């Protein structure tokens, strides 16, 4: 068990006790108004602190408020400041305050308490293991791929630390050196190792460099609950949707759209044509490490419901247009984009972040020969002012072995079966 | 991210909103 009081603490530990029932009990309000008169008495104990942010705590839970976190949020900081506080609870308060900063999106407030925690424990893996977290939850893939280095170090068997360190590596395109410790850090069965991520990512570097165990890993992660199947692979999900890679117009009930978008086509390519021969700079390259070659670009009109205003002056009569259609400009876990892609271009095998949407292709120049997409065990092309419908949280597969460019307009709608509720709550992908 | 699934995390968190 912990030792959460000093000596001080120890000469009240029974006003302690009282208070701390109280809330163990349940009476938050009146144990809250204990922990303050304990507070207000002994301004430097850090039990008595601790016990105030800890019902704080527990009052935010109750009233669902973010302010009142927010504020014992700040109380377990305080903890810290106080004279002589237990090292168990002084790391037990500092890791709920990184904890409750990351639920409420705090992040880079979370990553200094992370950093505070691991100089005040040096010697605490975990609290490494936590910090590296708290670098990806940012963004930042180099300082925690030296955290996970500094880790596996000093104990190199820790699966946690290799699962994070071969997902920063694949991230990096170092397919054939992540796959050990993604493979490894799943094999140990540590805790936090059992994330649908490492499953992902291990079998689809499997596929890159050819090993054909990979499947049997999508198998597993589909019997741990992360994937639907092991063809449909999204970990964003929504479970129940329908779920089958090609759909039909009328199968989506989406039937305007469709009908909008092929009767207007030649105005949607006309817009996309002029972009890029008067603003290339607006197409961007593919920068998800999705090809294995080629050329590959996007114009991109709508992302997360957002509509891209610069993006909509280069092609404002196709955005006024997709205005009257919300399912794919109100669609704030897909995109509305055009997509460029060269002769020579080979488009590896992956999914979508998430099966809440379904993807339209409105074909605006295609080669008459050497372009095809695939998605699960069908393989289909496009035609001028045709749409295509698929599932892209489906592994699917793309080739462009033409003699000319091909251009493709990508309207992404809610999957059909979504309610308006989920439609309006479900967080932006 | 949009086209893949190679960030560690994609949505925000806002607390209980
Ligand atoms: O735009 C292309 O040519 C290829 N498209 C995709 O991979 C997709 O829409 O998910
Ligand atoms: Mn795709």
């Amino acid at each position: 068990k912990p030792k959460l009081l000093n000596k001080f603490d120890k000469t009240i530990k029974a006003e302690l006790d009282a208070a701390e029932k109280l809330r163990k009990r349940g009476k938050i309000e009146e144990a809250v108004n204990a922990f303050k008169e304990l507070v207000r008495k002994y301004p430097q104990s850090p039990r008595a602190r601790y016990g105030k942010a800890q019902c704080e705590d527990d009052l935010a839970e109750k009233r669902r408020s973010n302010e009142v976190l927010r504020g014992a949020i700040e109380t377990y900081q305080e903890v810290a400041s106080l004279p002589d506080v237990p090292a168990d609870l002084l790391k037990l308060s500092l890791k709920r305050r990184s904890d409750r900063q990351q639920f409420l999106g705090h992040m880079r407030g979370s990553l200094l308490t992370l950093q505070r925690l691991v100089q005040l424990f040096p010697n605490d893996t975990s609290l490494k293991n936590d910090l590296g977290v708290g670098y990806l939850l940012i963004g930042d893939n180099d300082n925690a791929k030296k955290v996970y280095e500094e880790v596996l170090s000093v104990t190199p068997n820790d699966g946690f630390a290799k699962v994070h360190y071969g997902f920063i590596l694949k991230a990096q395109n170092k397919i054939a050196e992540s796959i050990p410790y993604l493979k490894e850090g799943i094999e140990s069965g540590d805790p936090g190792t059992d994330d649908g991520r490492f499953y992902f990512h291990l079998g689809d570097a499997m596929q890159r460099v050819g090993n054909k165990e990979a499947y049997k890993w999508y198998e597993l992660g589909h019997k741990r609950g992360h994937f639907a199947s092991v063809w449909q692979r999204s970990l964003y999900n929504v479970n129940g949707l329908k779920a089958q890679p090609w759909w039909t117009p009328k199968e989506t009930g989406y039937t305007e759209l469709v009908k909008s978008l092929e009767r207007n086509w030649k105005l949607i390519r006309d817009e996309g044509l002029a972009v890029m021969d008067k603003a290339k700079g607006l197409f961007l390259p593919e920068d998800e490490n999705l090809r294995e070659k080629g050329d590959w670009s996007q114009f991109t009109l709508w992302q997360q419901g957002r509509r891209n205003e610069n993006a909509c002056k280069g092609a404002p009569k196709t955005c006024t247009l997709l205005e009257k259609f919300p399912e794919t400009t109100g669609c704030r876990r897909g995109q509305i984009k055009y997509s460029i892609m060269h002769p020579g271009t080979h488009v590896w095998p992956h999914t979508g972040p998430t099966n809440c949407r379904l993807r339209m292709h409105l074909g605006l120049v295609i080669p008459k020969e050497g372009c095809k997409i695939r998605c699960a065990n069908e393989t289909k092309t496009w035609e001028e002012g045709k749409v295509l419908i698929f599932d892209d949280s489906f592994e699917h597969e793309v080739w462009q072995d033409a003699s000319s460019f091909r251009l493709i307009f990508i309207v992404d709608v809610w999957h059909p079966e979504l309610t308006p509720q989920q439609r309006r709550s479900l967080p932006a992908i | 991210x949009k086209d893949g699934l190679g960030e560690y995390t994609c949505t925000s968190l806002e607390g209980f909103e």
